[PDB]
Formats: C-alpha cells, structure tokens, sequence
C-alpha cells in the first residue's frame, strides 16, 4: 500500500479545519494564551459560520494566483529508509484486505440471532464498541453481517452500536513485501499580517495534535514529530511583504506490496521404497 | 467446607431414624442427624447439606454450602468492583478492562484454593451508556458421598 | 489508505493504566520473564536429551517524569517506608489507544525498588521496578 | 418489622427461635428480599418435638 | 494550552523593565562592574522616574519607524519537539482548570469559620502562605471561599494572608493530550551608541534572572537557557551604524489539548448465566 | 551479470519460518553453540596433550517488532504463565528467499526468556531466546 | 518441555499430601533407607561369600515455611508437649500433580525430631523428621 | 505482599518477648526437640513392628547484639558467676507483631551455654543457649 | 525407575530380590570396560525439592569385580 | 551514628586491658562458658522434671599481631618454657573506650594453649587461650 502523505494531510486538514473554525468556543480554547487584540481580530475575520473571510489550503507551485490573506501551503520534502525486515517481509495474509473502516450500525433482530449490517463485506472484525462476546454468544461473521445469540441478549434488540472492521477484497493469499520509510513534509502558513500567521500556526498545531487519534495515522503514519522554523519574509518584491513560519512534519510509514501465491496443497503421496 | 458429616455434641435425640427413614428425609430436602457407635464411642453426625428445595439438578439450589460459596464469591467481587470504578473517581473504562479485572480476581481465588476450576473464556461484558452487564460461570465444588465395598474370602 | 494487516504498535497507540487511572507523562516500560529452562544430560550423550521448565521470574519497570501532582508517592502506589506493608497488590494494564482493548496485563504486581533522580539541567525522572505473580493477554476480540 | 431491622448488617446466617409456620414464611420472604437487594442470607429452621415425618 | 512565548516575554518584560528603570539603587546594583562614565551616562539618560529619554520594546518588521536610541527587539525563532509520553498523554483531570492565580486576601470572621474570599471560584487550592492546616482546622473549599474552624484560631481574625490557587471552569472531565516542545526565541537590543547597547544587554540579563521566580514560567516554561552573539553593526547604510548584540533564549513548554470524556458509569448489572 | 561463485547471504535473501508461517517484521537473530572443549594435562607437560568434547549447549535469539496481530503471544509460540507447560517443542527454520531451500534448521527449540520493551519515541520491540536440542543443515541440493 | 511429555519428574510435577490435604508451602523432602546389609566371611577365603539383610531403618525429612495458619502444630500432625503420646501414626503420599496418581507412599510415619528457626530478614522455616515402619510404591500398576 | 494478607511469617512479623519486655537487637532464634524415638525389633522379622518415645530433649538458642544497656547480664536474665544458682526459671514467648497474639511459648527455660565475642570492625555478638522443660502452643484458639 | 523396574525394592519384597550384575560399557562398540558381579543393595536415598529435578540414589555392595573379555 | 548515641557496642567502642596496660594490635576475643546443665528424668514420665547445674567451665580466647615489642612472651603475660610455673594468675578487663568504664572482667585467668604462625606475605599472628576461675560484670551500677 503506497502512501501519499500529502493527499492524506489535505483530506485530514480540510474538514477538520473547517469544523474547528466553525465554532468560537474551540477557537477561544486554542487562543487562550494570546492577547485580546489579535485573538479577537482573528475571530472576527475567520471564525464563525457566517465568516466573510475564509482560509484555503493547497499544494505548491499553483499556476493560478493564490490568496495570501491566510493560506496553508504544503510541499512534499525529503524521505529516507530507516528500517528493514528479513527478506523485506512485513506480514502474511490469507485473505486480501483493504482499508480499515469504522461504521455505525444499529442492532437488528433475526429469528435466531441479533445482527448488525454493514456497508461492505468483512475480512476481519477488530472491535465492537463496549462489547466482549463470550462463547455463549457465539460471535459469527457471515459476509456483510455479524451476529450473536438472540435469547440471552434480548434486552439489547436496538443497541445503537458502532463497528471497527476491515474490507474484504479477495479470497487469495500472499505475502507482504516492503520496508519502512521515514518521511519529512513541510507545511507553512502565509499571510501579509504576521499576527494572522501566528494564530494560523497555533491552529495548525492544534489540528496536528487532534489528528493523532485518527484511525489512518494510528495504523499507517505512526511516530509524528514536529519542527518549526523562524518567522521570515517570504517575499519582499511586492508592495508589502509575505510573512510565514514553515513547519516540518515527520512520519513513519510502511511502503509495501502484496505478492500473491498460487501454491495450495490438498493431497499427500506418502509411499515407501524398495531395493 | 460444608457442614456435611461433621460431628455434633448433642447428648441425645428423641427419635433414632433408620437408614430408610433417613433416606426419605434427605431425598425430600430434609436435613437430619445420624447416630453411629464405635467400639466404645458414639457420634451424632449431620448426614448432608440440603435445603427445602427438592431438585437435585442444580447443586447451588440444593446444597447451601455450594450456594454459599457462590454467594460470598459474587458479593465480595461486586463490592470490590463498586469501590474501584463507581466509588473511586474513574476517568475512563472499557469493557475489556473489566474483563481483565474479573479474570485477575478469579485467578487469585484459585491461588487461594477457594475455587477448584473455572472457564476463563466464558466471561461476557457489555456496556450501555451508564450501565454494564457482566456474565460468567464457575464450576461448583463436589464433595465425596458414596463408597461401595465388597469382600472375597479365599483359602491359603 | 490503511491496511491493518501490517500495522505495528508504537508510543502513540498505547496507554499505561493503573486502577483505571491513566498514568501521565510515562516514558518507557520494559518487561522480563524467565522460565529457568534447564537441560538433562545423560552419561552416554553430550547433547541435552530434553529441556524442562523449573522457575518463573518476571519483573516490569516503569520510567516516568515526576508531575507535581499524582506522582507515584502521592498516588499511594509506591511507598517510602513502613507504609509499604499496608500497600496491597495492583494490576498494571497496557491498553490500546484506538480500541481501548487490552494488549497485556500484569496481575499481582508488587514493588521491588524505587529510584528518583534530581538533576539541574533536565526534567526530574523516577523509575519503579515491580515483581508480578502472573501475566495475561486475555480479553482479546 | 423485627427482621427489617437487620437489613444492612451483613449477617449471612439468621435463625428464628420459633416453630410457627407463618414466622418461617416471614423470614423466607425477608431473606428473598435481601438476596435480590444485594445482601445474601441463609435461614435455618426447625419446629416442635419429635414431629412426624 | 497552546503557548505564545513572544507575548509572555513582552508582558513580563514591560512592567518589570519599567520598574527596574524606575529607581537608581537597583540600576547601580546591576551596573556595579561597569566603568563610571557609561554607568552614569545611562543613569542620566534612562534611569529615574523623571527620565526624559525612554526605552521601548516590540516585535520585528514594524511598518512604522522605530526608535533606535534604545529598543528591545524580539523575533520568534526556531522550535523543535524533544520528548513524548505514551499515547501523547500528559495528565488527567476531573475538573476543567485554567490558569494558576495568586491573590492576596485578608481573613474574615464567619459564625463557625474563619474564611478568605477570592475573586473567582476554586478548582484546586495549592498553598496558603505560612499555614499548614491540621485535621482540627478541617480545611474546606466551597466555591469562591476557603474556610477553617473559628474557635481555636480566633487570635488570627484579620490575618493578612495571600493565596495561590487555580481557577475553575467546568465540572467536566477529560484527558490532556500533547507533547513537549523545545523552542528558541531571539532578543536583541538596538542603539547607535555601543555603550548603551552593552548596558541594555546587562539589564536584559538581570530581568531574565529575575523572571525565574515567576509563577508562569515556573509552571510552563522551565529549563531556561541563554546564548549571546557578538556585537555587530546591524546597519551600515545610514549616516551612522546601528549596533546590537543578539541573545537567544531557550524554553521548554508542553503544547497540549484537553480531550473531554462523556462516559460516566453509575450502575452495575451483575447477572449470572444458565445452560 | 551474476557469478554465483562469490555470492553471500544478506537480510534480503533470507526468511525466518515457523510451522510454515513466515514471521513478519523480524529484525535479527543470533545463534550460539558451545562444545565445552577441555584439554588434558599430564604431569610431564605444560602443553595440552589433547582436547575432548564434553557438553553441547546452544541458544538462539530472535528480535521482532510487535505487530498488532500474530505476535509471539497471540501465535501461541511464546507464553506468559502456566500456559507454557502445555506448549510443545517447535522447529525454527532459516530458508533461502531465492530457492526456498534450507540454510539451517533448529530442532526441538524451547523458550528460555521473554523480553518486551514499551517505549515512547520508537516502535515496540520484543526479544525471545530459545534453547534447542540439536541443529541441522540437511536437505541441501 | 511440555507438561506431559517430559520423562523426568521435576519438582513442579510432584505434590505432597497428608491425610487428605495438600501440604502448603512445602520446600523439601528426603527419604533414606538402610537394609542393614552385611557380608559373610569365613576362614577359607577373604572374599565375601554372600550378603544378607539384618535390619530395616526408614526415615523421611520434610521442610516447610511456617504459615500463619495450618502449621503442623496447628493442624495436629506434629506435637510439642506431652500430647505426642496421644498422636497416632500418619501416612504420607507423594503424588503426581497432573492426575493425582500415587508415586510413593510412607506408612506408619512417627516423629523423631522437630526443628524451628526465626531470623531477622529470612522466612520462618519449619522442619520435621519422621520415622516410618514401611514404604510401598503400589497402585501405579 | 501486604502486612495482613501474607500467609507466611516473615522475620518482620515476629516479635520475641521475655518477662513482659521485648528483646532489643535480636538477630536469630532456633528451637530443637527430640522425642527420643526408637524402633522395636524382634526375632520374627527385620521390619520394625512399632515405634515408641523414650526421652524428651528441648533446647532453644538466641543471638543478640550487645547493647550498652539492657543486656542479659545487665538485665539478670543470664548470669556469669555463682549468682546463677540464685536465678529461677524463665519463660519465653514468640509473638505476632500485629496483634501481640502468641505463636509459641517455651516454659521452664534454664541456661546451658553463654558465648560472647569481640572483634575489630564487627558488632559485638552475644549468644546464649537455653534448655527448657516443655514447649506449648496454646491460646491461639 | 528402579522401584518400577524391580532392580530395587522398598518393603519386605527385597528378600525376594536376587543378586544383580552391572556392566560399564564402551558406547562405540558395546565392548565391556568393567563388570560388577553379585551386586546387592545397601542404601537407597530419594529427594524432592521445589525447583530441582528429582534425584534418585542407590548404593550396591557386590561380591567381586572383574575386568575381562577386553582381551 | 554518633559516638555516644549508638545503642550497640561496635568493635571500635571497646578496649581491652591487662594489668594496667592496653593490649596493642588486638584483633579478636571470645569468651565461652558452660554451666554443666543437666536434666532430671525418672520412671514416672519421660519429660524432664527439673534442670540442675553441675560444673563451671570458662575459657577466653585472644588473637594478636606480633609486635616487634611488647608481645606476651616479651611482656611476661605468657610463657614458653618451664617459666610458666613461675607465672601467677592474670585478670583481664574489657572496657568502654569513651569513659574507661568496665563492661566485663575475667578473674583468675591461666593459660591453656599458645599458638603462633609465620607466612610469606601475611602479618604474623599470635593467638593464646586462657582458662579462668570466674567471670564477673560489676561496677557498672
């Protein structure tokens, strides 16, 4: 599973940043240490549902003009290989598996079992929220749905559960070959007003903190490290300077490829010899 | 330890039940006293543990000693559990954590010989808002009841 | 994308919990177990005919930065004198950050030695080493 | 009313020194209540002289 | 609690610098090692309540002209992440808490208790000056005020105490997620007269020394390190050069966010099973 | 070009296999053997007249990164308590990535000690040390 | 290595019983026997023509850590004062832990010596010596 | 681990008393007994038919670090010269520290041997040997 | 074991046990190195311990010892 | 820790004197006593009814490093040849160094054994054994 850190960063940042800027309480919590003036100015400009001004995020070298009132700029940076396993072997799988999904699913009644439906089939069930099925419940997964004994659990006929599971792709089996890569990605906020840049950097730090609970980087992009540069004038040739403070984010991910195996043994030929 | 078969100091009894008389009482959930005589000694013994409940199917129902063992086990467990999570200020808790704590408790009892055996995998835990459901099984202890003997005399 | 078939544990996916309380600013922990395997050597063989388990010894260490509040001494988990004799056993749990499922739990933990370092140029640290009766990895999926 | 006085006292074993059948019912009902309430108990009973089987 | 080191530096520097320059005794203590000439010239220019000349402090890249007779210039500098905890967990709290406050409060008589009033409610009481309440005094905090038994303490009805306490925000509980950051901030004094720059640097060093007793950096910005650059001509294109000696200040702070928890257990469902 | 007459083994040409299952994210392994050679010294000689083999001791260590699944505890190969007593012997095979031919196999492996390290800034690692009855390099070409 | 497959009785596999109870915190047990063997010599030759058995001596030793309850003095299996004359014989069994099968039995055990020690930092050690009438190893087959 | 819950008497839990006082700086204490057990043999068979008890021997040993005050010589519990003939019997008790309950008592103790040592860098060690009439373990229940 | 195999006895059954002959042998060729004739038992010792392996010891007295058939 | 406050006689606190002089380079000293205690037994019961004292044996040992001057042979406190018959009894005192108070005294000391050793790299060791008539501990109070 080749990793595109930049796209993941963008997808995590955009909705999360919009949600954070949606409400004032979270912003006030974030900007507790800042002075009244800059805090209130940033809140007036960008914060709130009905904010007239808006921030943006995008990759570097855009052929079009880019808004320099407040923008998050991303560039890919360097990368390095840090650790390897014997034969480049990372893991072995019997059934092809894709991404790990989290889905909410209300309990349902079936003639012998309570069940939960899901969007897609199941390759493996990791966890059901606040449940530890015993032998009596006889937890079974049958494609799309997971099921447990009806009678002794009948109080929970409409349990508002949620599920963490894994997609199923194929029944084939193979080996995972790959290594670990230690990658650096640079993120910088741009603004002709330095105070806006400072507040933007603080918001960036908070959303990076919040991201650590995300499933994907919990499973794929562990060992997050941060590093901040100095406030510098990005450009001097305009009528007014652009000010930005670059930040460097580090991640560790496992670049890997699935090598299928067609060998399947189903018969044995134990015979003696004579001389 | 059950009161079964243990001696008693009572000087005498109004009636001396026969073997069949004793069997009828015990089979019908009546606890009685039995008399025996040594070469030069006499005992009054408690034949067995039985409650008024008649069915022999479930030892916990019939034998108060077995039911008592279950009673103290659960009650001591729950009160301890209340202190740790409900009473003491707990910030977070998961179903699995409860499962581990339960297994830790049961293992300690076995190490103290209070329980002979149990299924480790039978435990169930469910959490629902502010409530949790716990289900588990433990095998009752079994006491020694019957011995049958036969003798054969032979020459040489 | 996130294929769970190759994921590994790290410092950001683990929690150290005691009595339900997550210990704060905990840095590292190591676990050791010794089965005391020994071989059996006959007269007519240099090779060991078989190995046998004899003795189970296990210790766990914890490194922490001394918070001004809720340090191991203030929490009552550790001890500094005869107060130790009234301290009962504890269970130390390593639980998954994502699912809150258990990864490994140590039962009947008891304290062995206590170390604290006061230094001028670095944050204060303290180390504790426990001896436990048994380990368990139950309560899984 | 007397038996209700013993609630929340921890006495596992209770014995009424009487042979009255109704009294025995009162204890059995009381013990039933405590057991469900979270206070298990056991009652031991026996009545009269040389009573018929 | 996101940390803005620059604003904290400014807030600590301005009143403290004004107070230090207010009186001559402290300045004479500071400038003991310097020669008579420069010492007395600086005292004549800047020292004293009625000083005609005045120093200033501000951030870098101001669009307006800035006074270059004597000024403290700040710029943000670099930053780095140095240490982490398991799961990024820093601390656990049952009640939301804000800043740590110190308030003076004269004792008051209540019908059963001596009490101290405070500006805001109490989340936690750290210390009461020169007091170690025993069990007999039965120290209790009830929102705004703290109280102890009247009778045996009646000699102290008007005790001129002071209190170190913590604000109360909410009754909710949550987890503190974050890490430690090792940050560098640059401070430089500017003056067209080199001797004034030297004296200004010495004053800066003294106020940095004095700051170490401050509550905030005792609680938030531990491990202060200093580094001084060489006296250099900042600018040569003017009629006369600007001379300044940059100084680098290091700090360690814990960037963190409070993650609330809505799970509260209040009932138990211990039931057996049958087969 | 590739002249096989000078090739050597490396981490990319080796697989570590147990019960047919390739252990994942395995990092290193070391093998030790001691024949316990001792000399024989006569009265009329400082030199050792001859050497003799007396005792065969051998251990193998394995270092691994704890995957969230199929860790040594979950696989049942290791143990954490009295469950060890029911664990039978195993054979650990080092097999060539290219040909799938065997390079060296350890027979009758038994576990000696178990080590796991939880750390904040690094991936979790675990180490196991086994004691084996005999080694073999058979099944070659 | 496994519980069942090990051909040798480790200390773990063995259990010691007295009068239908196990002996807690047992530490050691030794059994010694002498058949009173002697050689026959005559004038004809120095070499012993035959060997014969004269007297049977049998003793067993046990050590134990003094529990706060269920000691030999508390349990009545051993006595301190004149009450010994009121103590009958005792039978000891050494048992296979797995199946409660018998390994060896001592019949008619009676006490010879009783020793006790207390020390500053050691665990209290209780020792006792038993002399018996016969020792039998039956019911195995 | 805890004070109350430990099933075994550690040295710490025990306290030693003489005549309503504790013995300071005690280090060791041992009690040995012999029931004078013998075997009965006859012409019919080599095996001992029965065992009987003949004579009761009971001795207790104590060691102590010579305090500058309250020694046995100072306290009168032991004597050096002819004053011993003016010393009566003594009773010793070994006590549970928690509750001052009795664990075992020695009645009629009289002195046999008294030993003393001095050395350059060691602590002065005082030892004494007592022979007693009877030993009883009662009042526990 | 010796008790299981009958080479040694615990009770009165010893009187029903005859003499035994022991041989010490070269492993390579099963040649004899030394032999003990007429072995009879003198002492039998047994030990059990918490973490040690069970040790069985026995003492034999014999009539003669011979080293022949080597040449 | 302090000189006066330590409740225990360390070797440093003690001083050994003979005939108004200290003994230089003393290394060890031991005193042993036996009251010749015996038990009374009768036909009625095995238990000893009473204990009595028969004979008094008292011996003291001393070791010393042979100084080039003031040895026992040089000082006349000990003798090698027939001159011993011209040597009278000696009295030894063991003294508190701080105040020259007496701790214990030996009266009527006479010699039993005298031992001497020489070795390549060790210090010359002189040992002597004294038998005395009585030992008294008085003048303390």
């Amino acid at each position: 599973a080749i990793t595109s850190v930049d796209s993941y960063l963008l997808s995590e940042i955009k909705p999360r940043l919009n949600t954070v800027l949606e409400n004032c309480y979270i912003i006030d919590e974030v900007l507790k240490d800042f002075d009244y003036q800059t805090r209130e100015s940033f809140k007036e400009a960008f914060c709130g549902k009905n904010a007239q001004h808006e921030v943006t995020v995008g990759f570097n070298f855009p052929k079009f003009k880019n808004n320099y009132e407040a923008h998050y700029l991303i560039q890919l940076g360097q990368g390095q290989e840090t650790k390897n396993s014997l034969g480049s072997i990372q893991s072995s799988y019997f059934e092809a598996t894709g991404d790990t999904l989290v889905e909410s699913s209300t309990a349902i009644r079936e003639d012998d079992k309570l069940v939960f439906t899901v969007s897609k089939p199941i390759g493996e069930l990791i966890k059901v929220e606040d449940i530890e099925f015993a032998k009596y419940d006889n937890l079974q997964v049958e494609g799309n749905k997971v099921s447990f004994k009806y009678q002794t659990n009948e109080d929970y006929e409409n349990y508002n559960a949620n599920i963490i599971f894994t997609e199923k792709k194929n029944d084939s089996k193979g080996l995972v070959k790959g290594f670990t890569v230690e990658e650096q990605v640079t993120v910088v906020g741009l603004s002709f007003n330095v105070d806006v840049a400072r507040c933007l950097d603080a918001v960036l730090k908070m959303i990076l903190i919040s991201m650590r609970d995300s499933i994907e980087e919990q499973q794929t992009f562990q060992l997050q490290n941060l590093s901040f540069g100095d406030i510098a004038p990005i450009i001097e040739d305009g009528d007014s300077m652009i000010f930005g403070r670059p930040t460097i984010i580090k991640y560790t991910s496992s670049l890997d490829l699935d090598y299928t195996i067609t060998q399947d043994i189903n018969k044995l030929t134990f015979k003696e010899r004579k001389d | 330890e059950s009161i079964t078969f243990k001696p008693l100091r009572v000087s005498s009894l109004d009636q001396i039940y026969e073997s069949i008389d004793l069997d009828e009482l015990n089979e019908n959930g009546i606890i009685s006293i039995e008399f025996v005589r040594n070469r030069t000694n006499t005992f009054f013994r408690i034949v067995d543990d039985v409650t008024t409940f008649n069915d022999k199917s479930d030892p916990v129902k019939a034998e108060m000693a077995v039911g008592e063992a279950n009673d103290f086990l659960v009650s001591e467990l729950k009160v301890q559990l209340e202190d740790q999570f409900i009473g003491t200020r707990t910030i977070n808790t998961s179903a699995s954590i409860i499962k581990d704590f339960i297994q830790s408790y049961l293992g300690r009892k076995k190490r103290d010989n209070e329980i002979q055996d149990f299924p480790a995998e039978d435990v169930q835990v469910i959490v629902e808002g502010n409530e949790a459901r716990i289900s588990m099984t433990v095998y009752p202890i079994r006491s020694f009841k019957k011995i049958s003997v036969s003798l054969v005399y032979k020459q040489q | 994308a996130s294929e769970a078939k190759q994921t590994v544990h790290t410092g950001n996916t683990v929690l150290l919990m005691i009595k339900g309380k997550p210990v704060g600013r905990a840095q590292s922990a190591s676990g050791q177990r010794e089965y005391g395997t020994t071989g059996v050597y006959e007269i007519g063989s240099i090779m060991p005919q078989e190995h046998v388990y004899l003795r189970y010894e296990g210790t766990i260490t914890v490194e922490r930065l001394r918070m001004k509040k809720e340090n191991f001494a203030d929490l009552g988990y550790a001890s500094l004198g005869e107060e130790i004799l009234k301290k009962d056993i504890i269970d130390i749990l390593v639980v998954d950050n994502l699912t809150k499922q258990v990864i490994i739990s140590y039962h009947g933990c008891s304290a062995n030695n206590y170390n604290e370092t006061w230094q001028t140029n670095e944050i204060v640290t303290e180390e504790i080493e426990f001896s436990y009766l048994t380990a368990s990895d139950k309560a899984r999926t | 009313d007397k038996l209700d006085k013993f609630a929340h006292e921890g006495g596992y074993y209770i014995v009424p020194l009487s042979s009255k059948q109704s009294v025995h019912a009162e204890v059995a009902s009381f013990v039933k209540e405590r057991s469900d309430a979270g206070e298990p108990m056991r009652a031991i009973v026996g009545g009269g002289f040389n009573e018929s089987k």
